[PDB]
């Protein structure tokens, strides 16, 4: 999902922008799923060690499955929604190996027919 | 009697190590499979006590999104590797434990490389924490408390050093639980329920004792209706 | 004989939304309003 | 399904050969009775209520479970065919 | 109402009056003229279908 | 005169058997498909939804 | 909702989170109290429901109402013309009863 | 018993008559409102034993689809009306009762006209049954039994008379259940749960008794996890 960016989205440059824009999200300055310049405040605010941790935090109603967030997968850091991570995990569990499952899906787009 | 009593739902267990546990209750009367599985799943994911790395302070760290010279992994990566460290306390009296790590020289830093403490234990000593490029000044400490469920770092704000940084806490020992209810059948009727429950746990507690804790908690919670007011 | 509604039977509205009863759920697990009242029939939006 | 159908397809060139092999094995099992099996001692199929898959609940699964072992050999002409095909039908 | 009236499936009061007797199968009604008339009911009649 | 032993025997018979399900306008090869039967209590035939397009059903 | 309040009940927390999600989906205008937000959701004809199997509410509102549903004519068409052995025809022995 | 029991609900009740009862449990730790409400609601709506009409015998008619002369309603209407009859037992050991009814003349036969029995009550005496115009004699027997759940008429198959006609049974004293969880505040933790569940029943069982029975059922079902193997 994506809604709006009413604040200065420029974020690639300033490392003060992390604290300032976290405050902005604390206020109503910028929504969680915002259209920042480089990153949305969701990827900044929450980072997850494993998909299990991300889905567990989802179960506590912290974040919706349609919200992009930073997740550390098998070898890489991804800005993905927990829904896409869950889809990948479903595919990887239905099959035995996970590397094959990871290489035979496209987790960057909606799963159209 | 097979209609209700001899079908005292047989409770079969399949344990694959200290991580994976499948429990099958069968047979069960109609509609009770969900009625048992759902509260059990909520209890497992919500109330099981456990310990997690509440926060970390490092000597040279000022902001949570900084880069540590002499170590390729950044602060974010370091805490991210710190999240999944699991520690078991030895006696119930323990509430909080602060554990330090001093490390230098081009070597790997792992969980076993932490300085020992008598009253704590680590079930994953080979947990590769990070790497030191060349004499990396690795002077850090972690405060670890006991809790229940999952705690976002923002709200609690536990503070030890003025420059220390919060860390999100995952107290629940159970990694995840999934329960399926499948329509089994008896000799004469099909309106019966088979409850399969799969539990993945970090390793602090075996799935058997986690389930026993869950059912005990639910039973004691039920005992709250005895006294009316 | 007094035929009772079961799986084999079929229903329809006045707008032609032809259908067939597929499962009879016990009252407890069907969706209900915030009040205790549970709904009677669940329809798939895909047909609209 | 059945134990390792992918392994079954890998070890034959064409599927119809696989079908005729498994079914001819099933017919042999039926005619001789299930004594002429080559997986008898330990690994035998098992039912749930009892051990009924020791004798004959389904011969096709018996044959396929047999073929996953190396105890089955099949060929276009490995034995003088006439003798077998004219003793098969009279018992 | 038009469909049920025009298709002669129900019974209607042909004139102003008061009901005299109502049973499970017949209804006797006395009209304002003083004439009482009996209407029988097909209690359970098999359809064509 | 039915008995639960009868239904036990019926479950015994069809342990490995298959039956062919068929749809009336058989446009192509997939209008006939084999299946493993599962005894159910009811009147209708329970069909896996994924073959809803193999058949035009 | 007046009958609901007559018993002294406000807004369920499940209703609160459903309202916030619908706000994130643009169904209801933001900045309003749950009362009028839920009223506007009602104006769309959608109300909050609870799954019942889980108890957790269905994410996003659901449209509910009253429909006139009639049971259609039901002859042997459902009945199973399932035979194992039956009458055969005279000319050809193909079985038909 | 204060950090986890005073920070645990008092259990209050607000019941009027024996049809409507609210049970408030406040305050709950977050995550338990649904965890308790859902299983209780399912059990209440599923497996609460009760009493309902089982068999009907008429001195005149010989099958279900006939009609009694002098009676405005058909036998179908009579059975449908009898379906809503509510019977309260006063002796728990008592199982099967056979009420009798005799009436004649211009009688708007209600439920009160049943002949009284030692340990049976009609919580709905005003429930209309029939309308006898004149010269119509209605003599009937209704066999009521205590059961659980729902059973089709032919399934139980109760036949005391050759002329008797069985009816469907609805053994659930509970009419409907609605549980709601809200937010209440405590000094240390602001966001705590208050679980209030409202029960409407048909009078045969007071809501409190039904709730106690459901709690006992859930506890004894949790007992099935006690002995693993």
């Amino acid at each position: 999902r994506k809604e709006k960016k009413g604040a200065g989205l420029e974020f690639a440059t300033p490392e003060e922008a992390l604290a300032a824009h976290e405050r902005g999200e604390v206020a109503l300055n910028a929504p969680i799923k915002v259209a920042g310049r480089e990153t949305s405040v969701g990827r900044l605010k929450y980072v997850f060690a494993n998909p299990d941790e991300a889905l567990l935090a989802v179960a506590h109603g912290i974040v919706d499955l349609q919200d992009v967030v930073t997740v550390r997968y098998m070898g890489k850091r991804l800005e993905t929604s927990p829904g896409r991570i869950l889809f990948a995990r479903i595919v990887a569990e239905a099959v035995e190996d996970e590397k094959v499952a990871w290489e035979l899906i496209q987790l960057d787009v909606p799963q159209e027919k | 009697m097979l209609d209700s009593k001899l079908k005292a739902p047989v409770f079969t267990v399949r344990t694959q190590g200290r991580e994976y546990g499948e429990f099958v209750l069968e047979p069960l009367e109609r509609g009770f499979g969900v009625t048992l599985g759902n509260p059990l799943r909520r209890i497992l994911l919500s109330s099981i006590p456990g310990t997690a790395v509440t926060s970390v302070y490092i000597e040279d760290v000022l902001h949570e999104f900084s880069t540590i010279p002499g170590v390729k992994e950044d602060v974010v990566e370091i805490i991210l590797n710190l999240k999944e460290l699991v520690v078991r306390f030895l006696n119930p009296s323990l509430q909080t434990v602060t554990l330090l790590l001093k490390a230098e020289g081009p070597k790997e830093v792992k969980a076993r490389d932490f300085l020992p403490v008598a009253d704590v234990e680590i079930m994953n000593p080979d947990l590769h924490i990070a790497t030191l490029e060349e004499g990396g000044r690795l002077n850090m400490e972690v405060r670890v408390d006991r809790g229940v469920g999952y705690v976002p770092a923002e709200k609690h704000g536990i503070k030890d050093r003025i420059n220390a940084i919060p860390v999100d806490a995952v107290f629940s020992p159970v990694r995840r639980v999934a329960f399926q209810v499948e329509d089994t059948r008896l000799g004469q009727r099909t309106d019966l329920d088979k409850l399969t429950l799969r539990i993945w746990t970090d390793g602090s507690v075996t799935p058997l004792e986690a389930l026993n804790q869950a059912v005990e908690i639910l039973r004691e919670h039920l005992t709250y209706f005895s006294n009316p007011q | 004989q007094k035929r009772k509604l079961q799986v084999g039977d079929k229903l329809a509205n006045r707008h032609g939304n032809k259908g067939v009863v597929a499962k009879i759920l016990p009252v407890e697990d069907m969706p209900h309003l915030p009040d205790g009242t549970p709904v009677d029939v669940i329809l798939n939006p895909l047909g609209v | 399904a059945e134990p390792g159908i992918d392994k079954l397809f890998g070890m034959v060139d064409s599927k119809y050969r696989l079908t005729v092999v498994v079914a001819k094995r099933a017919q042999q099992l039926l005619r001789h009775g299930f004594k002429n099996t080559v997986l008898e001692p330990e690994e035998r199929p098992k039912m749930q209520t009892l051990e009924g898959l020791f004798d004959d609940p389904n011969a096709v699964t018996w044959a396929m479970k047999e073929l996953l072992t190396g105890r089955l050999v099949f060929g276009e002409n490995l034995v003088p065919e006439d003798r077998l095909q004219k003793e098969m039908e009279r018992l | 109402e038009r469909v049920v009236r025009d298709s002669l499936a129900a019974l209607y009061a042909e004139e102003d009056g008061e009901v005299a007797k109502v049973d499970g199968n017949r209804i006797v009604v006395r009209y304002e003229d003083g004439r009482l008339v009996e209407y029988p009911l097909r209690r359970f009649y098999r359809s064509n279908q | 005169d039915i008995k639960d032993e009868v239904w036990d025997a019926l479950e015994e018979v069809i342990h490995g058997k298959v039956v062919l399900l068929n749809r009336a306008p058989t446009l192509h090869r997939l209008g006939i498909q084999a299946f493993q039967p599962v005894l159910v209590e009811g009147q209708s035939i329970q069909l896996h939804p994924l073959v809803c397009e193999a058949f035009n059903a | 909702f007046g009958k609901r309040k007559g018993e002294g009940f406000g807004v369920d927390k499940r209703e609160v989170e459903v309202l916030r999600r619908a706000e994130k989906l643009g169904l209801v205008t933001p900045g309003k109290t749950p009362e009028e937000q839920l009223k506007e959701l009602f104006l769309q004809g959608k109300v909050v429901l609870y799954d019942g199997r889980t108890g957790e509410p269905i994410e996003g509102p659901i449209v509910v109402g009253q429909m006139f549903i009639m049971k259609l004519y039901h002859m042997v068409e459902d009945k199973m013309h399932a035979r194992s052995t039956g009458p055969y025809s005279l000319i050809t022995q193909q079985p038909l009863g």
